[PDB]
């Protein structure tokens, strides 16, 4: 039994070494349940960075819009274009398995 | 009925070592005589006071060899394979004093590569050395085919590391060992019954074509015999297998679905494997493998300015805009109570055209008035090639009159 | 009792080698309840990272219904076409085995 | 979830297009025999019939 627990004891040292280092013992890098949790949170700052972008984008494309309807024959930016519209609307349906 | 002390094993095995071709060579091919390696333990085993009994031959090297060379060489290396064989058995019948001394031969082994991989290369190579020896051991004497690596076919029995899986497992050389051992005390020649796997073979020719629709299909030729395949369909650059599993028809189609789950697209690269798959047994033979890309039509124009358009008699007439320099149109018709069933497939020379309402009321089996909403499709067709170019869409109803 | 706790030992170390780790001692990948926990992270990852993009297009799709509303005639994109919508329709309903 | 709320997009481009440009003609998914079918199932799904 006491040597079973130096399986144990060296197994529980790499949960502790995976909090301020990214490498094993052995050199190799952490790839578990803390490893998965750490690029989850990798994944949410890009969000939280991405979120900001969009609704601060949403105040100069609204100060756009109003001009459109009250000011008909104003021409519409190049990004609003239509072979502009065309690269966004594939890429919506390859990535969510849509075609 | 001996005692385990009575029987003694010696190994005498050279590293990368051939009769014919190796590292070290076991014969001479210039004279017929011993090679190097041979030559540095034949000194040993005179002096070991016992005559040799029992030989036991495994993997020649030469498996390994023809794997990069042109499949042109394969039938020179087998003509040496035997004669060297023969010669150097006929040496050592006399030089070692043992009258009947026997060459056991063990089944020879393929290369995978990767995680779930796919076989390669030396599946169809290894078939050939795997179809010269059984003849060997049973339609010559002095030869004789020991046993098999249990799960040879299968990649599970190799893994030995992670990736480019050449040697076995531990458990593999105990259940190699005990088989090999059974046939040595009871004399019984495997060469007589071959294994089912033994008997499939891998298909002869492998490659995958994309429609007009982005998806691919892979194509390969039946065999007499066969009714059931195995494929693998695995990931391109990371190799990790998409999907697997027994195919009644020598035909299999990678939708546009699928390659929106595996990939952010679609993709024109392909890694494919496929064998025959005997459903009476469950036997796995030997895989053919395709990487690469696929054949694609992909320097053609695609159509555009696709528009159908109903008369005011009934009929529907179907425009397009194209290259005249290449008016070649394939078309495909389809149903609309079901998306699968086609009306007609054929080839076009002219960019316009007219489906008449007589014919309309007889696929629907209507009796007045055709079909509202058409499924069509047409692509730029190569006479010259068969290629079929991505085509553009045109769906369902079309604009009243 | 010495001699089952040697399995429980060894069961335990085997949930601490799942993290910073991917495969057990014998070599097998980890499949159990940790195993599950790592998939749904994957998911999730991806789905923060699809979540930013639908949001993303939402403000290019609204500049191009308001030009619409107020200058019909304009051509829609290609991607809002018939025969492109008959794709995504036909993969609902089978996604959702509504058919 | 994610494919639901991406189709959503599609689909009110083409809404707007039919109440400004009356007389074009509606995709075949949303034709009448389409929509029995997953009407059909709502209520098996559901128990209500």
């Amino acid at each position: 039994l006491t040597t079973e627990q130096i399986n144990m004891t060296k197994e529980q040292k790499e949960a502790q070494r995976a909090q301020t280092s990214d490498t094993r013992t052995d050199g190799t890098r952490v790839a578990g349940s803390v490893g998965k949790q750490k690029e989850l949170y990798d994944q949410q700052i890009t969000s939280y960075k991405r979120d900001a972008e969009v609704k601060a984008a949403k105040l100069f494309t609204d100060a756009w819009v109003t001009q459109k309807t009250i000011d008909e024959g104003l021409s519409p930016p190049n990004g609003f274009t239509n072979s502009s519209l065309d690269s966004i609307l594939t890429a919506l349906k390859n990535n969510n398995a849509l075609g | 009925g001996l005692r385990p002390i009575q029987v003694m094993p010696v190994n005498v095995a050279a590293d990368s070592a051939g009769m014919t071709v190796g590292t070290h060579k076991w014969w001479n091919t210039s004279s017929n005589s011993p090679g190097d390696a041979l030559l540095a333990i034949n000194d040993m085993v005179k002096g070991l006071g016992v005559k040799p009994d029992y030989f036991i031959e495994a993997n020649p090297w030469e498996t390994m060899y023809m794997k990069d060379v042109n499949s042109s060489t394969w039938p020179a290396l087998m003509t040496a394979f035997e004669s060297s064989n023969k010669a150097m058995l006929a040496w050592m019948r006399t030089n070692w004093g043992n009258p009947n001394l026997e060459i056991w031969f063990q089944g020879a082994t393929t290369v995978w590569f990767g995680v779930a991989p796919p076989n390669d290369l030396n599946s169809e190579a290894t078939v050939t050395v795997r179809d010269k020896q059984i003849q060997m051991a049973t339609a010559n004497i002095g030869f004789k085919l020991g046993s098999f690596v249990p799960g040879s076919n299968l990649y599970t029995a190799y893994r030995n590391v992670e990736s480019s899986w050449i040697y076995y497992t531990v458990e593999a050389f105990h259940a190699t060992a005990i088989e090999l051992g059974e046939a040595l005390a009871l004399n019984i020649n495997r060469a007589t019954n071959p294994p089912d796997w033994s008997y499939l073979r891998p298909p002869a020719n492998l490659q995958g074509r994309k429609l007009a629709t982005r998806d691919i299909k892979m194509t390969w030729d039946n065999r007499a015999g066969i009714t059931h395949w195995k494929y693998a369909n695995r990931h391109v650059t990371t190799g990790a297998e998409i999907s697997s599993g027994i195919l009644t028809s020598p035909e299999y189609v990678f939708t546009l679905n699928d390659q929106q789950n595996a990939y952010n697209g679609d993709t024109l690269n392909m890694s494919f494997s496929v064998s025959e798959y005997a459903a009476d047994s469950g036997a796995v033979g030997a895989s053919s493998s395709f990487v690469g890309v696929v054949q694609n039509g992909s320097y053609m124009q695609t159509p555009t300015q696709l528009k159908a358009a109903k008369q005011l008699n009934g009929d529907i007439i179907f425009t397009w805009v194209g290259r005249p320099s290449w008016q070649h149109f394939w078309v495909v018709n389809t149903s609309v109570n079901d998306s699968k069933t086609v009306i007609f497939s054929k080839e076009w020379s002219s960019e316009s055209l007219t489906w008449t309402v007589a014919e309309q009321n007889e696929f629907y089996g209507l009796e007045e008035g055709g079909a509202t909403h058409v499924i069509f499709m047409v692509s730029e067709y190569d006479p010259s090639n068969g290629l079929v170019s991505i085509g553009a869409q045109v769906t369902g109803q079309a604009e009243q009159p």
